[PDB]
């Protein structure tokens, strides 16, 4: 069923024999990685390694001991040693906390990986402090999504993910601590 | 100034092939070989029209550019052009197997 | 320069001393002899100069050397004229030099 | 050498010496050419490498220092020893020292043989390759 | 005669101050494109730790991407692009699998085209105008999607430094077409993960792997941007030496001829003269 | 180089001088037209080494902006003369002094 | 400015212009240097901007109009107003404005004081410094 074992060490082998042989290996995406997911340890006790990333930033990569993660079934929390876990997240909190110290962001949803070495990677596009977000044009841009509601389920899907998204920054930003 | 990966694939093309003709032009003298050591041919003029021709047209875009050089017509680019790939590989295995040693 | 040579030389010769001439811009000097051959109705050589660059030069450089008694040792100041080094007056002027000392801004 | 030339001399030379330099001459040539492709260092074949370094070795080989002659059997010798292996070790260096070493470390009746005979006889080819093992390099 | 050396000297010497400008233009383009391109290097990294590298895997169908440069004197960059390509894609073929050939930049529409021109389709262009965005990416994961595949392969060149840019194929598989049928030993290793997805884990996969391939596609070609910028400050490096060595060797010549003509007119001077006196 | 881009006239507009291009002789409205003219058709001889060789790519909204007035201006230099309907094909035209300081 | 020279050099200069054209000729070194580039604007440095965009201001002070010869203290206080900053705001081509817009509006005791003095002394440094910016200069 997994009869094509490839890798960078089988491309390797057989790119030796159908290219030219001065051509240098091409490189691989593995690479530059040094943290995998089967690779055991990274664990050191209560505080575990947060790959919050970004396609324009990388917000986090030190080693944070609870990371409050908003899945689509709702908020759940990951302390050390937790179990492997491939999340979708809604729009939501991002919670990284060290301590008595909580940095909150708020990002725009996309997945947040629970490795089997305790390795978190939290993949979301646009990832905001909740800090600049002005608490007046969410309910002033969602009374125009509350309106044009029509049959187009392109147009209806983007207004629900808008309503939605809409309504869960509202409801992070009245509930500040 | 910008190096041949400015030009055009036509560019190339021009450019590949006039330094196989300009290679081509070259040949060993009977009279230079004292002291060039490589002995001299004597080129038919229907050989050197026909194998000017094939390096025109691109029947010998195969060949590398040190083929067509001090050789005296085309069949001898394709021998040169087989003995320079053929070497390519053998470089070695004149390590034991003497006739220099004390006792030869 | 010849003048200078003469003051020179006899600190050399009869003072026994390692004396310095300082021949302020040599090319200045083989403009001037070039100028008393082209006044004396002399074919001029090569780019314009006098016929006999080489050895109106050669003449004052020569009495600098290190005699038996003592030396003369020339710092001559060098102007390359169209900043040409194979114009012919540096040319011929860089044959006699031992050493440049490039000053720069 | 690429623009030196010297044809009524030549065929009339010492002939060791043309026995070894001709491979030479080819060596300095192909190692023209492959500077003549690159005049930076970023594209590497690795049998370009290979005659990159052999010609950094061999005009390593032939400079030589001011008002001291050599004689041709120990030219000859010299010039064997780089056109051949025997100094691959030496890196780029002390190639200067290793000639040296060569033409110290070599036993001296073989340039007594050289220049006696003319030409390097294959009995002598045979003690040369054996007394150019024997040679203390000073790249090691 | 005389003035075609002197105008050939200005022409010499304009392309050699164009040719610093630009290479300076290249070096200051690289370091403030280098502190977007180390910002997204991150999020390539669980995507390879979840999903693995599988790049000779016997995909049915294939998309390569080929991202390239869209101006032209980035010195050999795309050409060694091009050669990859096909070195690539001919260590895929084992049993007659079908390709799709693409290239991001102009200079890959013109270069692809003379080795796989009928396994040719799309020619993504103009997309390092203002900059690269991840909505752009996403736009041309969408294109890439139309016609959906079992594999995708990028290849481009990793902005290492300033000296090497050794190239990358990255390889992304689609969900189940063949990415868990290449994990699954003695059991899975994707049956570790529990699926927190709204629907299925053939559902997460799917949009997963298009955020993969829009992860991808994105630092490939913001690395072949930052790359193809070192490559021309090291090219238009090359041609100021070019433009200063054939600008040394044209006033050598110049002199020459201003020597000869002084001594030929004074020689006509002189020659004129003594055919009166 | 005036007359081979067909520029008739091929009055070299930097090149040609007058004593009377003095503003205190010919008013300010004639003088800084004039001198604003001679201003972008020189910017654009100096931006013209680089459009030959890059094509304006980069030419930043004013320089592309200088070598469009400047081509602009280039062809409004050009002017048929009544003598020259003999070689091209055209009626001459006599131009006013006012209608071409407006003009330009 | 490059080809031009002075080999009597700034010992004869006018003192208090000699503190001021200085560092105008190191300036005007530097935007020479980097000139010819300007045509890349699009392709901006941001630290030979800076040298650029001055000399750009700089090679507009020392335009003139033809038998309206300057006093040399009306003179030194334009170099001043261009080279001290108090210019960097307008805009590079109405400078030939900014000029007279800085000579007829700070007031004439200045010129006395600088001219009798004969050097920008601290105690006219300081009230030209203050009465540059006050000017109404065309610029937004």
């Amino acid at each position: 069923e997994a009869a094509a074992p490839a890798g960078p060490k089988e491309f390797t082998e057989v790119w030796n024999k159908k290219a030219p042989s001065t051509l240098i290996v091409p490189e691989f995406p593995s690479n530059y990685t040094a943290v995998k997911a089967v690779g055991e340890g990274q664990v050191h006790g209560d505080a575990f390694p947060v790959n919050f990333y970004t396609p324009h930033s990388i917000l986090s990569q030190a080693q944070k001991d609870t990371v409050v993660l908003p899945g689509v079934d709702g908020y759940f929390g990951v302390k050390a040693s937790h179990v492997p876990t491939i999340a979708q997240l809604k729009p939501g909190v991002v919670e990284l906390h060290s301590g008595a110290e909580s940095e909150k962001f708020f990002v725009s949803g996309g997945f947040a990986f629970v490795h089997p070495n305790g390795v978190t990677d939290i993949c979301v596009l646009e990832a905001a402090t909740l800090d600049q977000v002005d608490p007046a044009a969410v309910k002033s841009a969602l009374a125009a999504a509350s309106a044009a509601q029509p049959t187009d389920e392109f147009e209806q899907a983007a207004n629900r993910a808008a309503i939605e998204l809409y309504s869960a920054l509202e409801s992070a930003v009245e509930a500040k601590a | 100034i910008l190096g041949m990966d400015e030009l055009s694939e036509e560019d190339k093309l021009t450019v590949a092939r006039a330094r196989k003709i300009q290679r081509f032009l070259s040949q060993p003298f009977q009279v230079a070989e004292v002291f060039t050591g490589t002995p001299g041919k004597y080129v038919d003029l229907a050989d050197t029209i026909s194998g000017f021709q094939g390096v025109l047209t691109g029947k010998y875009d195969d060949l590398p550019e040190m083929a067509f050089y001090m050789v005296g017509d085309i069949k001898e680019v394709k021998e040169k052009a087989d003995k320079m790939a053929k070497d390519i590989a053998s470089r070695k295995e004149a390590d034991n197997k003497k006739v220099s040693e004390e006792l030869k | 320069a010849l003048t200078g040579l003469t003051v020179a030389e006899y600190f050399r010769d009869i003072e026994g001393q390692d004396v310095l001439l300082f021949v302020d811009n040599i090319f200045r000097f083989t403009q001037a002899n070039s100028e008393v051959s082209a006044l004396l109705g002399r074919i001029p050589s090569a780019v314009g100069y006098q016929p006999t660059l080489a050895t109106d030069l050669g003449g004052l450089q020569e009495r600098i050397t290190t005699t038996t008694k003592g030396s003369i040792t020339s710092v001559q100041a060098v102007y390359v004229p169209a900043d040409d080094l194979t114009d012919p007056a540096p040319a011929t002027t860089f044959a006699h030099l031992d050493a440049t000392t490039v000053l720069s801004r | 050498v690429g623009l030196s030339v010297s044809r009524v001399g030549s065929a009339a030379q010492f002939p060791g010496m043309k026995q070894v330099a001709g491979t030479l001459k080819l060596e300095l040539a192909q190692y023209r050419e492959v500077a003549a492709f690159a005049q930076f260092g970023s594209d590497l074949d690795a049998a370009t490498q290979y005659v990159l370094e052999r010609g950094a070795r061999l005009t390593e080989m032939l400079k030589q220092k001011q008002f001291a002659p050599i004689p041709i059997e120990r030219q000859t010798v010299a010039v064997y020893a780089a056109t051949k292996g025997f100094l691959d070790k030496v890196r780029v260096q002390d190639i200067v020292a290793a000639e040296e070493a060569v033409i110290s470390q070599v036993n001296p009746a073989v340039f007594k043989i050289l220049k006696a005979n003319g030409k390097i006889t294959p009995a002598l080819d045979a003690h040369l390759k054996a007394e150019l093992r024997k040679v203390k390099l000073p790249g090691a | 005669s005389n003035q075609a050396v002197k105008q050939r000297i200005r022409a010499i010497k304009n392309i050699g101050k164009i040719t610093k400008a630009m290479k300076m233009v290249a070096a200051s383009k690289m370091k403030n494109a280098q502190i977007a391109v180390e910002q997204s290097r991150g999020l390539v990294d669980p995507f390879v730790r979840l999903f693995g590298d599988f790049p000779a895997v016997n995909s049915n169908k294939s998309v390569v991407v080929a991202v390239t440069s869209d101006k032209g004197l980035c010195g050999g960059l795309n050409s060694n692009i091009t050669k990859y390509t096909r070195a690539t894609l001919a260590t895929t073929e084992s049993e007659g699998k079908d390709v799709v050939v693409v290239s991001i930049g102009d200079k890959g529409r013109s270069q692809l085209t003379r080795i796989e021109s009928q396994r040719y389709q799309l020619a993504i262009a103009d997309t390092y105008k203002v900059r690269v965005t991840f909505g752009q990416a996403s736009l041309i994961v969408e294109e890439l999607i139309k016609h959906n595949p079992q594999s995708y392969q990028i290849l481009f060149n990793k902005f290492r430094s300033a000296i090497s840019f050794k190239p990358t194929v990255a390889t992304i598989l689609s969900p189940d077409l063949l990415e868990k049928q290449l994990e699954d030993v003695t059991g899975n290793s994707l049956d570790a993960y529990d699926i927190e997805a709204s629907h299925e884990r053939s559902d997460v996969l799917r949009d997963l792997t298009e955020f993969h391939l829009g992860v991808t596609l994105y630092n490939a070609m913001l690395e072949n941007n930052c790359s193809e910028h070192a490559s021309r400050m090291s090219a238009m490096e090359n041609s100021t030496k070019s433009a200063g060595e054939m600008l040394g060797k044209l006033t050598l010549d110049y002199n020459r001829k201003r020597q000869a003509t002084i001594t030929t007119e004074l020689i006509e001077i002189i020659a004129g003269a003594s055919a009166l006196m | 180089s005036i007359a081979e881009l067909g520029i008739y006239p091929a009055v070299d507009p930097l090149d040609s001088t007058s004593r009377m291009l003095n503003p205190n002789v010919i008013g300010a409205e004639h003088y800084n037209v004039a001198r604003g003219v001679q201003k972008v058709l020189q910017d654009y001889k100096n931006l013209q080494d680089i459009i030959a060789i890059l094509g304006m790519d980069e030419l930043s909204e004013e320089d592309k902006l200088t070598v469009a007035r400047a081509r602009k201006i280039q062809r409004f230099l050009s002017q048929p003369f009544q003598v020259a309907e003999v070689f091209t094909g055209t009626p001459g035209k006599y131009v006013d002094l006012a209608d071409t300081i407006s003009g330009f």
